[PDB]
């Protein structure tokens, strides 16, 4: 307070710092012909938890665990810890904030187990979570494999939901869009297969089309199912009322929770610090510019010999 | 090259590592946060207040009840229990409880606070009713030459977006059965009122 | 002041939680019961 004024972090700085981090971690996957690692939401929440939890706590993975259980956890994922205190006599604000999150991210960047999980070509999806206290930072990654990869969830109208994911596996397609009750698992709550999903083999690209209207839309997670012989699926077609799907030949791959992916506030910020960098990019490209254009003019004199 | 193929599968095996840990730790875990949950809507007076229907039942002054006596104190809060259901958790609860004959003190506080889950999930339910009632009105109105007939029913377009909004979400993939249960006749547009029947049905 | 009234107010409303408490404690003890029978006796008289 009076001499240690508490040091509550910026949602939007915090944000930013993940995002980097997984533009980073992009960047480092693309060094090497592999791809970026894609946005996700659960593994987000997860990693953002235990970064929570460690930066005044040890590495712990029965909380790890114990969040699993929480949030009904699918596939398997593997986690990425680490905890760096605060240099003793540096200093701190919002650009001492980046730098010690870029330097944490180099710091992971010289660890051959994270080296190797975090750019593992098994898996294609990747989560990050930051916290910090008064002494050190902790900074933690989920890594998990799916099939079928979220892209992009927005809100079209007033009473439309718009969520578009593109199918990561060849052999599987979006076939089941169906889900359990998070608190009662065993409570029928909402889901159907094919009539309102627009999918593109050659794309592998699936988009939903549904309706859903305001009851209880806080504390629950997804249930992405995934079925054989996208072939098979009959894409699009309006079936007769008296036939019901079996989503029990179905097999389930991914139970996220539900937000906004990307969040307006998200993706706006990114917007913003991606617009503002080619604007300074363009004024870099113009100083090199003029710059050879002068020592051109310069060169052609010393070009009288 | 020739971009050989290939369709492959990833096997998405649910090897989540089930715990490690010895159960009893992951029950106490859970039965923290139902304490949490239960403090979090159940106030100080009320959580003073509902022991006042346990004690005196629990006769044999050992901290438990049976069947009639738990129903007794459910009447004496004045919020009441099926017959069914309360033999259900009655059962339920002695699974765990093999050396007592009665569920403890902390039993009806569980119960009542799962009770007042349901109710206040009910009492949401009912708001966000009629809040899109409310906002469905007030589009209307941004058309004065459209039909009243369609007061209660909405478009396809106009019934999708509203579970982003409170208490335990239901996402993208939670937004299909609904539509096949209530059967739209071929028309694509559906009925509030027919979802506030089928809601509750359950 | 304020700040003292803020904190009686809590302990009137802390005052009333604590007389629902005493209502459910005067609920514990029905009939029972069983007889703590034979001896208490001794009470050596160095007292307070």
């Amino acid at each position: 307070s009076e001499i240690s004024g508490n040091y509550e972090a910026d949602d939007e700085t915090l944000r930013k710092i993940r995002r980097d981090l997984l533009d980073n971690i992009n960047l480092e996957r693309r060094h090497r012909d592999l791809q970026p690692v894609y946005i996700d939401l659960t593994t987000n929440n997860i990693s953002q938890y235990y970064s929570e939890y460690l930066v005044n706590n040890e590495h712990n993975q029965d909380f790890y665990e114990n969040a699993k259980v929480r949030y009904n956890n699918l596939g398997e994922c593997e986690l990425c810890h680490i905890t760096a205190k605060f240099e003793p006599d540096a200093d701190i604000t919002k650009e001492y904030i980046y730098d010690y999150f870029m330097e944490i991210g180099y710091l992971f960047l010289e660890s051959e187990e994270e080296k190797r999980i975090i750019l593992n070509p098994a898996n294609n999806h990747i989560g990050i979570g930051v916290f910090f206290d008064e002494i050190q930072i902790v900074v933690v990654l989920i890594l998990s494999e799916k099939v079928l990869c979220i892209q992009k969830i927005s809100q079209p109208e007033q009473n439309k939901i718009e969520i578009r994911g593109k199918m990561l596996d060849e052999n599987f397609g979006i076939y089941a869009i169906r889900i359990m009750n998070v608190d009662d698992q065993k409570k029928d709550i909402k889901g159907v297969g094919p009539e309102f999903i627009e999918y593109t083999r050659s794309t592998q690209e699936w988009m939903a089309s549904f309706e859903l209207e305001l009851y209880n839309q806080d504390r629950m997670a997804i249930e992405y199912y995934t079925r054989v012989s996208p072939d098979s699926i009959p894409y699009k077609k309006k079936q007769s009322k008296n036939e019901k799907l079996t989503y029990k030949h179905l097999q389930l791959r991914l139970r996220t929770p539900f937000q906004i992916y990307p969040d307006p506030k998200y993706a706006a910020e990114d917007e913003k610090e991606r617009i503002r960098k080619e604007q300074e990019i363009l004024a870099h490209e113009e100083q090199e510019r003029k710059e050879r254009e002068e020592n051109d003019a310069k060169r052609l004199k010393q070009s009288r010999k | 090259m020739d971009n050989t193929g290939k369709l492959e599968k990833q096997l998405v095996t649910l090897n989540d590592g089930l715990p490690k840990k010895p159960a009893k730790e992951i029950i106490e875990e859970l039965k923290h946060h139902l304490y949490q949950d239960f403090q979090k809507f159940f106030s100080e007076e009320k959580k003073q207040q509902y022991q006042n229907n346990f004690a005196l039942f629990d006769r044999d002054n050992d901290k438990y009840i049976n069947l009639s006596e738990l129903k007794e104190l459910l009447t004496s809060v004045n919020i009441t229990f099926p017959d069914d259901e309360l033999e259900e958790l009655y059962n339920e609860f002695c699974l765990t409880s093999p050396e007592a004959d009665g569920i403890n003190e902390d039993a009806v506080f569980i119960i009542v606070s799962k009770k007042i889950r349901d109710n206040d999930k009910d009492e949401q339910l009912t708001q966000a009713f009629k809040l899109v009632e409310k906002a469905v009105n007030d589009e209307l109105a941004k058309t004065p030459n459209e039909t009243k007939e369609q007061e209660g029913y909405i478009r396809v377009e106009q019934f999708k977006e509203l579970l982003m909004t409170l208490g335990n979400r239901w996402s993208e993939e939670q937004a299909n059965e609904f539509l096949k249960d209530i059967n739209p006749k071929s028309d694509e547009r559906i009925n509030y009122l027919d979802v506030v029947k089928k809601l509750m049905k359950r | 002041e304020e700040e003292f009234r803020l904190k009686k107010e809590q302990w009137e409303i802390q005052e009333r939680r604590k007389k629902e408490a005493a209502r459910c404690i005067l609920h514990f003890l029905m009939a029972r019961k069983e007889k703590s029978k034979k001896k208490k006796k001794k009470k050596g008289k160095k007292k307070k």
